[PDB]
């Protein structure tokens, strides 16, 4: 309030390089002048971080320090920004706060480093495959997933879902069919932008047709990019196989990639049957690759009609007549027991006892 | 691409064939202008491909 | 120009092919990045040349 | 407006104390269906003619009976075990019996978008298809952990009474339907 | 409120909301300029 | 020094790698006569897997446990009949039957 | 970036936030005077509800300047870089 009139219309108005909080009613100067520093003075104040001035970095064990250094090393290897590094170290400290993870196994804390890196990578919508994480973390997928579930159930942090398009782009950037290298001839080299767009359309079709739900996404991504690479030039690539493409691209062939490809080709055949000219052509899983492109031009109505005429595993679409058969309720409890004949037939006879003793002698 | 100020200066440097004896000086202020002491010239050019 | 606009560095990824022994089994790598060298403009590898 | 579907309990787990020390060596030696290996595990595995049942008996008298389908069936199996232990030559008793956990299964008969479900109930759900195809939901009102599959099957666990599983399923049905 | 921008190479009017990855369709250029205002501005020929 | 003892491997693409989650188990299926003699061994011993694994040298105890669980989950009447019937433990004739099973699997491999 | 703080008395932005657009960023084509904000930036003070404090980029200048272009880029750190080109 103003000391003269008591008004609360105090505005900070700088008058010719003079900061001044003055009232807007009577112009009474409430406060004036501000102490800043000067450049040489700024130069001579040295930068000291809270990690040292607050007092932390001293009540830390060598194990926690090794974990932090491993987090930073993996971050720098993956070439993630310093913001990602900071988020990773922060989440690692937050997880270490707990005692169950504090007094854990060496593999446990290694998987903790890995899962903290994974959570930091997910929080920024960045794609990073848990397979490569485990490969660079010196761990196995089983224990990795076990400890991941344990730590997420113990913490309760937000776990954004892995976007499909980002992973698609990340995996398409891996293939070397963009620049003509000595090994790969020019015929296999294809355009990057068009092939990436085709793979994105194919993986969106797969996500909308219930193909990626419940299954690994990377096999579907591989099948989609393979179908795109074959459709961009069906002539020279009609004989190329999935294993041949993987060998040429220097990529580890996923196992279910073949099944995903076979299912996606079946979906494409259904779209062809929906279309007019293709259903008259009577194409197949080998000749629909040249028209895959046309199938994606108006795939909306095609998928709509396909669903009009749900994608489930093959083991469930085998005419499930008796779904979850009702078992006969048997609550017969008698009075309290049945008899002692069953007790006697359960008890081991002396002959069998002696035989087991002779065998395990 | 030409700057607004440079365009305004070039337009001001353009002479007008209007007879000045039939007009008068604008008073202090009065940016709206009056029919006696103001002339309006519109310029609207939209370039497009042939 | 895009680098100047975005306030980033105009560098190229430095890659190398190496060979090491993990468990006495020689394993080789044909392409591994190790750093980034700022590329001079109008150089041999620059996009302007 | 009920859901019209009733889950089916496939496992009933209950701990019960006998109140006396036991000699696992003799228990396993004087029985035919006895499975015990002290270097591997310190519990004797008893199996009976109840429809499905496995008892993990220990030396301190604590035994966990699992695999039953109802609370009454689990109690009958536990009493059967206790009688077998008594006939083996030990003063076993049936004290401190209480249902610890019950696993049930159900089906909704229509697909479920796991991504949409997790986007709608993230704070109560978790979806990691790269690890387990099933989405893991953790509800409190039901007091239950649920594994939901794309095919429409839901496995519920973490309850104490059949009514808890029933009301949890009744509450989760409209969320999955919507 | 539809906020419009222009791409650095495509020069197409793109509409994006707040907190979105700065990108432009049918390309991958990450330079987005703001269109000129529609308000009336007065200039002096001096 | 390694005098050309090993060969270089062109694996581990620096780009990325995926997971497997399945490494070692890779069990081997049973047969009709093998299931019959397995039910016989069940009727003869019980549920103790240690003795079953000791008497079965060529099949693993974990595989035996998996088979027993599968039978308990699918065919309950067969397990009930097995526990109903009983046979005294035979050692010499059991080793003879083991040799017979070895000969049978050898003939199978020949086929 | 907060929107222009409209004055409830006149239903128009205040003299300081007059040059700001609907997104709080000054639009090209207008003139900027002394002690005027170009980006109505607000940053959190925590690093339970976040508490944002305003730190606008005021224009220190004796003479007026005209905004020619306003470039907005996004870095790999999800950081938005805004560059306004003032001309005199
Ligand atoms: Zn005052
Ligand atoms: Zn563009």
């Amino acid at each position: 309030r103003c000391p003269d009139c008591g008004s609360t219309e105090l505005v900070e108005d700088s008058h010719y390089s003079q900061s001044q909080l003055v009232c807007s009613d009577c112009g009474c100067v409430v406060t004036e002048g501000v102490l800043t520093t000067t450049f040489s003075d700024e130069g001579n104040l040295r930068e000291v971080t809270y990690s040292r001035s607050t007092g932390e970095n001293e009540q830390v064990s060598r194990s926690q320090q090794r974990g932090l250094r491993r987090v930073r090393d993996l971050c720098r290897v993956l070439q993630l920004p310093p913001t990602f590094e900071d988020t990773a170290v922060a989440y690692y400290q937050q997880a270490y706060r707990h005692s169950g993870i504090r007094a854990a196994r060496l593999q446990k804390k290694e998987v903790l480093v890995g899962c903290c890196v994974l959570i930091t990578c997910r929080q920024h919508n960045w794609p990073l495959t848990m397979g490569a994480i485990c490969t660079l973390l010196y761990a196995d997928l089983d224990v990795f997933s076990s400890t991941y579930m344990q730590i997420v159930k113990l913490l309760g942090l937000d776990v954004p879902s892995l976007c499909l398009a980002e992973l698609v782009k990340t995996y398409c950037s891996s293939f070397k069919l963009f620049q003509a290298s000595p090994s790969v001839p020019a015929k296999y080299v294809e355009d990057k932008e068009k092939m990436l767009s085709r793979t994105m359309q194919l993986v969106e079709l797969a996500n909308e047709t219930w193909l990626v739900t419940g299954r690994h996404p990377l096999p579907v991504i591989t099948a989609a990019t393979f179908l795109a690479w074959q459709s961009l030039q069906p002539a020279d690539r009609l004989s190329c196989s999935l294993a041949r493409f993987c060998k040429l691209a220097n990529v580890d062939l996923p196992y279910p990639a073949s099944s995903r490809l076979q299912e996606l080709l079946a979906v494409l055949l259904r779209m062809a049957e929906q279309l007019a000219w293709l259903r008259v052509l009577r194409l197949d899983k080998r000749s629909v690759v040249k028209h895959i492109g046309d199938l994606l031009q108006h795939r909306q109505s095609l998928v709509r009609s396909a669903f009009r005429d749900l994608l489930l595993p093959p083991c469930m679409l085998k005419s499930p007549k008796r779904i979850c058969p009702v078992p006969p309720v048997s609550t017969v409890t008698g009075d309290e027991n049945i008899s002692d004949s069953e007790i006697e037939q359960y008890l081991r006879t002396p002959q069998e006892v002696r035989d087991f003793q002779r065998a395990q002698a | 691409i030409v700057q607004d100020e440079i365009l305004a200066h070039r337009l001001g440097l353009i002479p007008i064939h209007a007879d000045p004896r039939l007009f008068e000086y604008r008073n202090q202020g009065d940016e709206e202008g009056t029919e006696i002491d103001t002339l309006q010239f519109r310029l609207q050019v939209r370039c497009t491909r042939n | 120009h895009e680098c100047r606009l975005r306030d980033m560095t105009y560098s190229a990824p430095i890659t190398v092919d190496i060979e090491y022994t993990r468990g006495s089994q020689r394993i080789i790598r044909n392409a591994l990045p190790i750093g980034r060298m700022p590329i001079m403009l109008r150089s041999s590898n620059c996009v302007l040349t | 407006e009920s859901s019209g579907i009733v889950p089916q309990l496939q496992n009933i787990v209950s701990t019960v104390n006998l109140g006396c020390k036991l000699d696992l060596k003799t228990i396993a030696l004087r029985a035919r269906n006895a499975e015990y290996n002290p270097k591997r595990f310190a519990a004797v595995i008893m199996r009976i003619r109840e429809p499905r049942t496995t008892a993990l008996i220990f030396s301190s008298g604590k035994m966990v009976c699992t695999g039953a389908k109802s609370e009454e069936q689990s109690r009958l199996a536990a009493r059967k075990y206790a009688r077998v232990v008594q006939k083996l030559g030990f003063p076993a008793k049936f004290l401190d019996f209480k249902i610890q956990n019950m696993v049930g299964s159900c089906d909704v008969k229509f697909p479920i978008r796991l991504e949409g479900l997790v986007l709608t109930h993230q704070q109560f759900s978790s979806y990691e298809p790269e690890l387990f195809p099933g989405l893991i939901y953790r509800m409190i009102k039901p007091r239950i952990v649920l594994l939901i599959f794309v095919s429409g099957k839901v496995v519920l666990t973490g309850a104490k009474v059949r009514a808890e599983i029933y009301e949890a399923f009744e509450n989760i049905y409209p969320i999955l339907k919507g | 409120q539809p906020m419009i921008y222009i791409c650095g190479e495509c020069h197409t009017e793109n509409e994006i909301k707040s907190r979105d990855p700065i990108r432009c369709r049918e390309c991958g250029y990450r330079i987005m300029y703001k269109k000129r205002t529609k308000r009336l501005v007065v200039f002096d020929a001096r | 020094c390694v005098v050309e003892e090993n060969d270089p491997i062109f694996e581990r693409g620096s780009t990325t790698t995926y997971s497997s989650f399945r490494k070692n188990y890779y069990s081997k299926p049973w047969s009709n006569k093998e299931t019959d003699m397995f039910f016989l061994a069940i009727s003869m011993v019980g549920t103790d897997f240690s003795m079953i694994g000791q008497l079965f040298p060529h099949r693993a105890r974990i595989e035996i446990k998996n088979k027993f669980k599968r039978e308990e989950k699918t065919n309950g009447w067969r397990i009930d009949k097995a526990f109903q019937e009983k046979r005294p433990f035979d050692f010499d004739f059991f080793a003879h039957l083991l040799q017979k099973v070895l000969a049978e699997e050898e003939k199978r491999k020949q086929k | 970036v907060m929107g222009p703080m409209l004055d409830a008395a006149t239903r128009k932005p205040i003299w300081r936030h007059e040059i700001l657009d609907a997104d709080g960023i000054c639009s090209p084509g207008e003139k900027v005077e002394n002690k005027q904000v170009l980006v109505n930036k607000s940053m959190p003070t925590v690093t339970q509800q976040p508490q944002y404090k305003d730190v606008p980029i005021t224009y220190k200048g004796a003479t007026d300047s005209y905004i020619e272009k306003v470039m907005i880029s996004s870095n790999a750190e999800d950081a938005f870089l805004i560059k306004m080109l003032l001309r005199q």
